């Protein structure tokens, strides 16, 4: 009943954990104790087979365990920064190459599977500061330039007039903007990682860079060069709505300091490179 | 667009966009 | 007995006395394509027997100081037989596989291996910035790649087995399938794999769906260590098809 | 010839040297000189597309001469045929010129993935269409030694275009006054 | 069903194409791929009739190729700039004889049909520039004057009073304004082309400017004169609503160079006037 | 039309809008082994697609002089994609043929070329006692042999296209499968054979079963020399399958 | 160790002195060592946990190998036992090397509140978990004298995690960039 | 103006205002 | 989230959010 399942989406009790039942003494030939890990399976031994417990009524959930909860979280992907500093003509607009691998926090939540798919929720947070005193009256442009489309050269280019791009036009005051985006895959699912290249000669692309290309995203202060000079900051934050994930891994332990590949850095004391502390002998907690 | 269930406790589950990609977060299961 | 296992594939059969059972990964058994996920629109060459079968790549040696060893799929074949020459001769190919890694010693002899089937194992260069993994590195055929032995190179991948060359750390691999080789129980383990990706078939030339990872967490140890330990892999492919026929692409 | 009909033309003429290439190009729906044809024009006002081609030639010689010719279609992977026996172990059709003056040839869609850019992208190069004498070109006496070609594309049952975007095809670059 | 065809819409399937069908070898002496070009038919061959298919189910849809979704985009169509200089009686109001030929984004899409008929939704995009600092409290007017009401010729002209015209007044802070126009013309259609004349001198008039008056839009800062100039830059989006588009007809190949005109300018190197990039030769993709 | 013929197999289709007819060799068209007949127990690899298609062998120029030309099957096919790999990698193979012979000319011009499959076409050598054919002669590849060019040998067989390279009767050929190609009529020629052996499979390497001979019976005329008249073979595998895999076999 | 396979090992030996202690560790699902793991890595990213804990242990000495070991789980409310029979007065599981591998020990969630803290909180410390000789390790002659173990981590049917938060065992201290 | 249908899935197409040209994008076919 | 009481006097008892704790002040008893 939709309505049952309604009130279970409020309490978040769609996902209940098993109850813990009364056991008993054994003395038996099974010993569900003893496995052997090297099938590769995960012994299913629980509480009850090892000592002797008690009935206990779980109410505990993992609704918010869910994949659509632990990555529908909106987290900032990208920093947009438009500085007058002398040009205004220069300054004014600015472009983007999208991806979700510039900022850590988000990247590694969604690389602990290999392939996803999602829809897009971005949120942005633009900030005007008043370098020399006064705003005036701010209106930005984002343009969603889809691969093939001409980018912007200029702050008058012909490109802005977006008479086929989606463009969403923000004035100073109003509501932070927000929209959605579908999943936008030329395949069925996106790569978070991918071990193949786009050619077979030595100067081939390898990795991600070969199959996420998402476009650009070009920005640009619509209003006419005012007196005083302003620096605009928007910051983009994205959020996956609808989400499946697939093959999952282990979690990026080291800092990333690339896009769209998984190099790393290590210094001669390693210890340092990963979380691990490191411990004084194998009995001391 | 809305799911009016009945129950009396009546639930409307509205999409106000026409593309999917517009609702909000998905149900579980 | 549930210590023997027989695997039959095409013209080749492979027994082991003493196995840990098998691991079939992620639950699905490899299958043929179905037009509801279908894309390519001429119909596939399905060679069957002639190219599932089993396929025996060049042994490698255990010693105490091993590192490790991974080759990658279908690279690792690219050069066994019928299966080979459809790689080559066909635009997209898609395929499982049945891996079977042997390695017997004696009583007296104790080691462990993991032996992991890693989807989309995307390798690391450490300290050179944003230089990839050059294509020949990822490349390495039959042979596999032995770790810690490589002479650097810019393009030359990482061979940080604790790191899993790829910046994650090696105690977690196991969320991949995979089984353990230890000495004391067991002299082969057995993985069946399903097609896994993104699209529905690809170019077996410059995508590698798979990688078999091999690393000694245990090393190798006994009281007659002049005795040869060797580590034999032998792999089927499962349900292999191509498509977009052509000429024979010719690699380098 | 840009700037003149004889850029829409092929000329074929008798060969001296058998299985002669006459022309090659590149299967991408945006690519040059697929570009500005009406489909190559649509395609560029979008992001993806899939589906098969459907590439038609028309013969312009006189009733009096007589050709066959090997028109092949290359999947991606490899370069483009070097020799009329590289060309035919791909997709092909032998034109046999006569009654009926216009041949087809189809490009099906053979792609890992779904959907390919419509602008350049090597991951998505849809591969090579190429075209080569599979016999000669043979006249009668009195009769004109070369003759014209005319080549056509246009989609099959199943090419679909997605994600609408501005083309690069067209720009503006000062202001359209009265 | 109406519910059915409402999932469709979210979904966006209500147009789906077709499946290849599994095909097999023939040895006919019907042959499909022979046909005459010269009939100005398009041979319908498949690629079930010239190679082996598989069968393959489709899941693609063409609604997003529809007409409504290529013309339903909103994109510019002016840029009206009111610069206080030194005059503000002057320099606070403005006009502009109405025009979808300005902009060549949207004006190539709209022309590669020859008649179209659709209503409009004018979205408008006002940016204040504070050229001396502050700029007060902006409130804008903008008059839709059809043809033959008196256009005002000064910033207090009691045309302003709009007593029957409709105005639309805006003031700075408040979102975008927008509204719908209807299907103006007295045809049944708008001529995109028009191979005719409005007499038949030699001076008449030649094209869809005998056709195509649409009107006035006349501008004015109802604000009185401040302190500090600014200077108001208002674009004027258009989205055609409720489509519907007749005989379609090849893009336009070359620049535009003036309104109502396929009048066009051609370089010494006409390769360079075309988006046609030169080959080597016939072998050199 | 009855003069118009679309031929498609796997990825290729061919066309002649001049025909005359097609020819099935003995009424029987191609079909895999069955189990009343089949003898090897391997299942059988069958390519599809992949291998039955069209290949089109190298072009041959027909002059005032020329005395004919012969290819053998299927030694002409060696070095044809799928085909010819699968071939050599297997001890057995089994198939059947299309073959389309093409020439265009003009209605100026005038010739005919007698197109003959023979089964088993056991050539001759002339005057050199009991020495036969040496196995290099007899597999020419797709270049086939033209007759009359070729500096004598002692293993070089017989180029008397009048007796058939056999000792038989040329004016007798017709008894086999065959067409004609004559110029006033039709510019190409079609015929499907089976498989025809006294064994249910054979070593494609070792037995080419049938042999295309293309003799030209009359002399290629017109007042247009200089325009020059080749002739062309495309022939297409059917229902072709093998067994007994293993290496690759490589010949000399 | 930190920087190699070692790491993950845990060596046994024939003992002079009797029940002599392997390893200690504290039970804390993010504490050192457990940490890095899967289950401590997902922990990582929530504020709350509760249910038990599933650790394994696989002995990878010579089949001819024997060992008796006791591992035990101390519950809060006292400090980490200082000999075996301290230890084994908690929960506890006498693993017996043999044909079979691999053993678990479960430890039962014991605790005052029905959750606790995945960040170490004094209120919320689950307690330790020891490993002692129970016998001692033997081998015949010819046999090498020291063997690895290897230990794993997982969560029983009642492990659960509440109130996403970032994790602290990752960071960024600069531009990730192309 | 109110377009009410019944599936429960209860479709509303909506028009508030009194004019065609003030509805959006038109439904296809 | 609608509980609709009849009596006529229509209740609308409307809950906007997904989560219990969004719900403003709790009835009594
Ligand atoms: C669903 O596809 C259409 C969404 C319509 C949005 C308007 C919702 C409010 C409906 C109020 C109607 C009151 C019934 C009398
Ligand atoms: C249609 O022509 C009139 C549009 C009316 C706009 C108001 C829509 C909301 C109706 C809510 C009514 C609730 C029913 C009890
Ligand atoms: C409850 O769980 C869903 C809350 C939905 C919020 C929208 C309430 C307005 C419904 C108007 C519908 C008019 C009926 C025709
Ligand atoms: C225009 C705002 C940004 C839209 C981001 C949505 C795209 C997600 C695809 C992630 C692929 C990757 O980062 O490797
Ligand atoms: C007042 C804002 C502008 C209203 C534009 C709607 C009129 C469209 C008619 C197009 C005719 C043409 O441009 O030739």
């Amino acid at each position: 009943n939709p309505v049952e399942r309604y009130v279970d989406e409020v309490l978040n009790e769609v996902l209940v954990v098993p109850n813990i039942n009364q056991s008993h003494p054994t003395t038996s030939n099974a010993a569900p104790v003893l496995d052997a890990a090297e099938t590769g399976h995960t012994n299913k031994i629980q509480p009850e087979d090892t000592i002797e417990t008690r009935y206990v009524q779980s109410s505990q959930t993992l609704d918010e365990m869910s994949v659509e909860s632990f990555l529908g979280r909106s987290g900032c992907i990208h920093e947009s920064v438009l500085d007058i500093v002398d040009n205004y003509n220069d300054q004014s607009f600015t472009k983007w190459n999208i991806n979700l691998q510039e900022m850590a926090q988000i990247r590694r939540k969604f690389e602990m599977f290999t392939y996803a798919r999602f829809d897009s929720e971005i949120t942005m947070v633009p900030s005007v500061a008043a370098k020399d005193g006064h705003i005036g009256h701010i209106v930005m442009q984002y343009m969603y330039v889809p691969p093939g489309a001409p980018i912007p050269t200029t702050r008058d280019d012909y490109a802005w007039q977006s008479g086929t791009n989606a463009s969403v036009f923000w004035q100073h005051g109003q509501p932070f903007p927000r929209f959605s985006l579908p999943f936008l895959s030329i395949a069925s699912a996106y790569y978070m990682f991918y071990d193949g290249y786009d050619g077979d000669t030595y100067k081939s692309r390898y990795g991600t860079v070969v199959t996420n290309d998402m476009g650009t995203l070009c920005s640009r202060i619509v209003t006419s060069e005012q007196l005083h000079k302003v620096k605009v900051v928007t910051r983009i934050y994205h959020k996956a709505k609808h989400t499946k994930a697939w093959c999952p891994r282990p979690p990026r332990a080291v800092q990333y300091s690339h896009t769209h590949t998984t190099n790393y850095k290590l210094s001669s004391e390693v210890h340092n490179d990963v979380a691990i502390r490191p411990r004084t002998n194998l009995t001391t907690v | 667009g809305a799911q009016v269930s009945r129950q009396s406790l009546n639930y409307f589950n509205i999409n106000y966009f026409k593309d999917a990609a517009s609702s909000g977060a998905s149900r579980l299961d | 007995s549930d210590r023997i296992i027989q695997i039959t594939r095409g013209d080749s059969t492979i027994t082991s006395q003493d196995v840990a059972n098998a691991v079939v990964g992620y639950g699905v058994w490899p299958h043929y394509l179905t037009p509801q996920d279908a894309t390519a629109i001429d119909k596939p060459t399905q060679p069957d027997t002639s190219s599932n079968r089993f396929y025996t790549l060049d042994s490698k040696m255990w010693n105490s100081t091993s590192k490790g060893w991974w080759w990658k799929l279908p690279d690792a074949l690219k050069d066994m037989g019928i299966f080979g020459e459809n790689m080559f001769y066909h635009f997209l190919g898609r395929s499982g596989y049945t891996v079977h890694v042997q390695c017997n010693a004696s009583k007296f002899h104790q080691g462990t291996l993991l032996v992991v089937m890693i989807p989309e194992h995307q390798l690391a260069t450490v300290n050179k910035g944003n230089v990839n993994a050059g294509y020949k590195y990822t490349h390495p055929g039959e042979a596999g790649r032995e770790v810690g032995t490589q002479v650097e190179n810019e393009k030359q991948p990482s061979d940080d087995n604790w790191l899993n060359f790829d910046g994650t750390l090696l105690g977690n691999l196991l969320i991949f399938p995979h089984q353990f080789i230890n000495l004391r129980s067991n002299n082969s383990a057995t993985l069946i794999v399903p097609y896994v990706n993104a699209v529905p078939m690809d170019s077996m030339v410059r995508h590698n769906n798979w990688s078999l990872v091999i690393i000694p967490v245990c090393q190798l140890q006994s009281n007659n260590i002049s005795n040869i330990v060797p580590i034999t892999v032998s792999i089927s492919p499962m349900c292999a098809e191509f498509s977009g026929a052509r000429a024979k692409t010719v690699v380098q | 010839n840009i700037g003149n009909v004889s850029m829409y033309t092929v000329t074929l003429s008798p060969q001296t040297k058998l299985a002669e290439e006459i022309f090659a190009i590149k299967v991408d729906i945006a690519s040059h000189p697929l570009a500005t044809t009406l489909i190559g024009e649509i395609a560029s006002y979008f992001t993806h597309w899939t589906g098969s081609l459907r590439f038609s030639f028309m013969f312009c010689g006189t009733a009096n001469t007589t050709l066959k010719v090997l028109l092949a279609y290359t999947p991606p992977g490899i370069g483009k045929p070097r020799s009329r026996k590289e060309a035919m172990l791909g997709t092909h059709v032998v034109w046999d010129v006569g009654l009926q003056s216009t041949v087809s040839l189809v490009v099906p869609w053979i792609s890992a993935s779904q959907y390919r850019f419509t602008t350049p992208d090597t991951y998505s190069s849809a591969g090579y269409i190429t075209c080569w004498y599979q016999t000669n070109f043979v006249v009668p006496p009195n009769t004109p030694n070369t003759a014209e070609m005319l080549c056509f594309v246009s989609g099959c049952k199943d090419f679909c275009l997605r994600m609408a975007r501005d083309t690069d095809l067209h720009k503006q670059t000062g202001p359209i006054t009265q």
